[PDB]
Order: structure tokens, then C-alpha cells, then sequence
């Protein structure tokens, strides 16, 4: 999961 | 600028986030938005014009940041939805299985549920704990954004999703989204601000  | 929950939004004249909701601290204009966007100080833009700076900031551990806004700005219980708008009426917390959308410049308005609360995402930067995870899809440029009933009760801002190639999970079933937002309610006692409704 990654920022946004 | 009218600050509307959803719009677009730029740190230092180089990345996007979207407007997460109005909010004052006595005289004092600011929006909520995704701690990740930018540091303390960092000038925020609103269509090529200053209207802001980041005021305080926690990113990672927690995800959350306010901008102080100058008092030319209008502050509006709205969030964007197309060429409508959702009106912000308090800060209920919602369950999980209940229905939610979430507003950003990338994806517009998105729908769906909340799936569970207090995951952890493991972000490059570490950790982000405490996050409710929704199935409603997002792409890069949402984080900050609003998430809200229809019903008006703010729940949260974007921080985070499981993003594919084409840069938002929206091209894959609502059953593999893991969208993440961090919680409204921390980050108004945190930094003592009071929400804008109408």
C-alpha cells in the first residue's frame, strides 16, 4: 500500500 | 479560493493532494489533509494562488496535517461531488459495514464500505498505524481527500491504497481495494480545531  | 472538501490542491509548487474539510481554531482558517503531503511550512496553492501553510504535520506513525489558511479564503461545509456537493453536518463515526464515499481531485467521488479499522500500512517512509480501510477505489493525488457519508458525517482523509500500475485501484474489484484513511476525530482534538458544517 502506498501513500497518496 | 472557496475551500471545498475534495479539490485540488499543491505543496510548494510540485505535488497535489485534495482538500480533506474546513475547519477554524478561534479566528484562525485551515483545512485537515494527509500528514504525507508536506512538512510544516510548506506553501499550499489552490489554482496558481497561495492560501496557506502547512501549520503541523505527524507523517508516518500517524498521517494527518492542517494547513492555516490567510483570511481571504472561504472556508464552506461542502464537499465536492462532480458539480455537486455533500454538506458536512457533524463527525460521527461510522461502523464497519457502513457505506462511505471519499472525494479527490484524481478519482472525483468514490463509494463504498468500511471493511475494517485500525490496520497498520507499511508505507517506503514506516509505518502508519490506526487507519479504517474502505473498499471505495482512489488513485495518486486523492491523499488528503474527504471521506463521508452521504448522510454528512466526516469520517476521515486518504492516506494510502494498494495502487496498481495505472496509478489508482480502481480497475480491480471492490473485494482487493484496500483504501486507507486516516481518522477525523484524533486530528481535531490533536490540534484543537473545530469542524465547519452547515
Amino acid at each position: 500500500a502506498a501513500p497518496l | 479560493a472557496n475551500i471545498v472538501g475534495g479539490i485540488e490542491y499543491s505543496i510548494n509548487n510540485a505535488s497535489l493532494c485534495s482538500v480533506g474539510f474546513s475547519v477554524t481554531r478561534g479566528a484562525t482558517k485551515g483545512f485537515v489533509t494527509a500528514g504525507h503531503c508536506g512538512t510544516v511550512n510548506a506553501t499550499a496553492r489552490i489554482g496558481g494562488a497561495v492560501v496557506g501553510t502547512f501549520a503541523a504535520r505527524v507523517f508516518p506513525g500517524n498521517d494527518r496535517a492542517w494547513v492555516s489558511l490567510t483570511s481571504a479564503q472561504t472556508l464552506l461545509p461542502r464537499v465536492a461531488n462532480g458539480s455537486s456537493f455533500v454538506t458536512v453536518r457533524g463527525s460521527t463515526e461510522a461502523a464497519v459495514g457502513a457505506a462511505v464515499c471519499r472525494s479527490g481531485r484524481t478519482t472525483g467521488y468514490q463509494c463504498g464500505t468500511i471493511t475494517a479499522k485500525n490496520v497498520t500500512a507499511n508505507y517506503a517512509e514506516g509505518a502508519v498505524r490506526g487507519l479504517t480501510q474502505g473498499n471505495a477505489c482512489a488513485g495518486r493525488g486523492d491523499s488528503g481527500g474527504s471521506w463521508i457519508t452521504s448522510a454528512g458525517q466526516a469520517q476521515g482523509v486518504m492516506s494510502g491504497l494498494n495502487v496498481q500500475s495505472n496509478g489508482n485501484n480502481c480497475g480491480i474489484p471492490a473485494s482487493q481495494r484496500s483504501s486507507l484513511f486516516e481518522r477525523l476525530q484524533p486530528i481535531l482534538s490533536q490540534y484543537g480545531l473545530s469542524l465547519v458544517t452547515g
